RNA sequence: GAAACAUCUAAGUAGCUAAAGGAAGGGAAAUCAACCGAGACCCCGUUAGUAGCGGCGAGCGAGAGCGGAUUUGGGAUUUGA
RNA sequence: GAGGAAAUGGGAAGAGCGGCUUAAGCCAUUAGGUGUAGGCGCUUUCCAAAGGUGGAAUCUUCUAGUUCUUCCUAUUUGACC
């Protein structure tokens, strides 16, 4: 019938602004992966916060133990913080 | 009965006010009483066609001996917007009210704003501010004046 | 060479280091495949880098989370010890109000303020003098520490247009325009101050229950 | 290109066609802001690879404000009655 | 006859200043000088967001960087041929 998807999608067609067709940039300029972004967060120490996987559904499947220790923050690993280091996502 | 029927903002009216219909009567109005009508009927003056600086100047005189030197301070405030030519012994007479009434501070910021606009006061009046300001525990402030003189 | 600058003697600190042009002879050290190695997909060059292999990469195998605040307010961070040091030299007035303007003009805020100014506890053991503030934001030791010394400290009030005016009043008559007034909080900032900024910088500071 | 591919990208690009001028087009708010205010239109810099769109993947990518260049508004339109 | 150019990132060596530095532009070119808009730091550390925020040292106190040049690499462009 009329769902929240469909819903979302006659909102965002009629009052979300649209997207130029063509750029105004001259300037280029490095952009990284666009999955970087709502995923990770550069701290002022120098390593990059991350959130654990494994929350989002299937809580029948854990122990008790992983349960508790999936809601901990984490750290990004390091060969795979050097590629955003040098992709300029800590700025 | 001129003011009360704002015959001075009448458009279409084409004959002003002389200068001399409003010159001496300044002059008294400050000199010998209040000012507060004075600078009224002056304030609608300035909305049709005066700057004149010896109202100002008068204005400036009675508001600083009526008591209140706030209102010395702001016609300064509106000559120094509108361009007015101010002249050096304006700034003692406000420099003094505020003496009178304990507020060296307020004398330090009127000081201050004499010396921007170029005018150097003398060794007298130096030595008052800071005794003034001296007595009053304002230690830092009388220390900037003293930078100003030493330069 | 008494002093003499000529263009015939002229060089830098070190010698100049040159490109490592490769491709050359078996001397270099960088002929014959540079330094690329026998075949492959990173000798033809046609690798991007972070790729991973065709596994299912990291950037991609943990969740998103939350949201973005476009409403977000950011406050220039001042502590206790830098005023108090720059009371020490004799740069800001200890006898007059401490505005936001005064901290600009001496250099503890930053070159963009965005918000306002939030007065942090460092260096609380520093201060020795009733000193009166009006800042945007304050914390429970700084507010604890100054009362304790006889102060007072008003969180007050001013939008970005006010905070322009505030701080710079001569963008104004360089552009024709009259000086601003100052706007009333929105009902949910109205909370968190306690009164409107006045526009002129004031130096007098306002009692609270006097 | 997405290490295949179908939404997407390449791209309103290449190409074909029609009309007009030395320039064309756009233009003086049924425009932005946020209770404080700005004041037509086009071009250059910054905001900013940020907000946003997207098999939320690969990718695509603003506006307002601020600093410059040019600086311009005229008409309906005013009324003694 | 085949590792090269620009712009933006990650670093190393050298230098300027001590907060550092301009972009478009403007005034002159037998040639430079100006231009504060902006960027980074000071700065405050957790946090989805609201919210919240005592560095060290005791003994004349320590408490920050930024912009260029050269070279090695990365992204976007045909990208060693
Ligand atoms: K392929
Ligand atoms: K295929
Ligand atoms: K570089
Ligand atoms: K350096
Ligand atoms: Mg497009
Ligand atoms: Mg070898
Ligand atoms: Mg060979
Ligand atoms: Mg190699
Ligand atoms: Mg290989
Ligand atoms: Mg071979
Ligand atoms: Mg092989
Ligand atoms: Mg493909
Ligand atoms: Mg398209
Ligand atoms: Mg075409
Ligand atoms: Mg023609
Ligand atoms: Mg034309
Ligand atoms: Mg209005
Ligand atoms: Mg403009």
């Amino acid at each position: 019938n009329i769902t929240s998807k469909d819903k979302m999608a006659k909102w965002k067609k009629k009052w979300r602004p649209r997207t130029p067709i063509t750029s105004k940039v001259k300037k280029v300029k490095i952009k990284f992966y666009s999955s970087y972004k709502d995923r990770f967060r550069p701290l002022n120490d120098g390593t990059i916060l991350r959130w654990k996987e494994g929350k989002r559904h299937n809580a029948h499947l854990k122990s008790k133990k992983s349960k508790r220790r999936l809601r901990q923050p984490g750290l990004v690993p390091p060969a795979y913080a050097k590629v955003m280091k040098k992709l300029n996502f800590c700025n | 009965t001129l003011i009360e029927k704002e015959i001075i903002l009448r458009h279409q009216d084409t004959l002003e006010m002389e200068p001399s219909a409003y010159n001496p009567i300044i002059e008294y109005l400050c000199n010998n009483g209040q000012t507060a009508k004075a600078e009224v009927l002056f304030r609608q003056l300035m909305k049709r066609g005066v700057q004149d600086q010896d109202a100002l100047n008068n204005l400036i005189r009675g508001h600083a001996k009526e008591g209140n030197p706030d209102s010395s301070y702001e016609i300064l405030k509106i000559m120094s917007r509108r361009g007015v030519p101010r002249e050096s012994n304006a700034y003692e007479l406000l420099i003094k009210s505020y003496m009178s009434k304990g507020e060296p501070g307020d004398a330090k910021t009127a000081l201050d704003s004499m010396v921007e606009d170029g005018h150097v006061p003398d060794s007298s009046l130096f030595r008052s501010v800071i005794e003034s300001l001296f007595e009053d525990g304002r230690v830092q402030t009388a220390s900037r004046v003293m930078m100003i003189m030493i330069d | 060479a008494y002093s003499l600058l000529s263009l015939n003697d002229l060089r830098d600190n070190v010698p100049r280091k040159l490109k490592t042009r490769k491709g050359r002879g078996i001397g270099s050290g960088k002929g014959k495949t540079a330094g690329r190695g026998h075949k492959g997909q990173k000798a033809r060059g046609t690798m991007k880098f972070g790729f991973e292999g065709g596994q299912t990469p990291l950037r991609r195998r943990l969740p998103k989370r939350g949201f973005k605040n476009k409403f977000k307010l950011h406050f220039q961070p001042v502590g206790l010890g830098k005023i108090a040091k720059l009371i020490n030299a004799g740069q800001i007035d200890s006898h007059e109000l401490i505005t936001m303007k005064t901290l600009k003009d001496v250099g503890a805020i930053g070159k963009q303020i965005e918000d306002g100014v939030r007065l942090m506890g460092r260096g609380a053991d520093e201060i020795k003098w009733p000193l009166h503030f009006e800042v945007s934001r304050v914390t429970v030791r700084a507010k604890e520490v100054v009362e304790a010394a006889g102060g007072s400290v008003r969180r007050v009030y001013y939008n970005k247009l006010g905070l322009r005016a505030l701080l710079k009043p001569e963008w104004f008559e360089k552009k024709g325009r009259l000086l601003p007034k100052a706007a009333r909080p929105p009902p949910k900032q109205l909370d968190r101050v306690d009164s409107i900024g006045r526009l002129p910088a004031p130096k007098k500071p306002i009692p609270f229950y006097a």
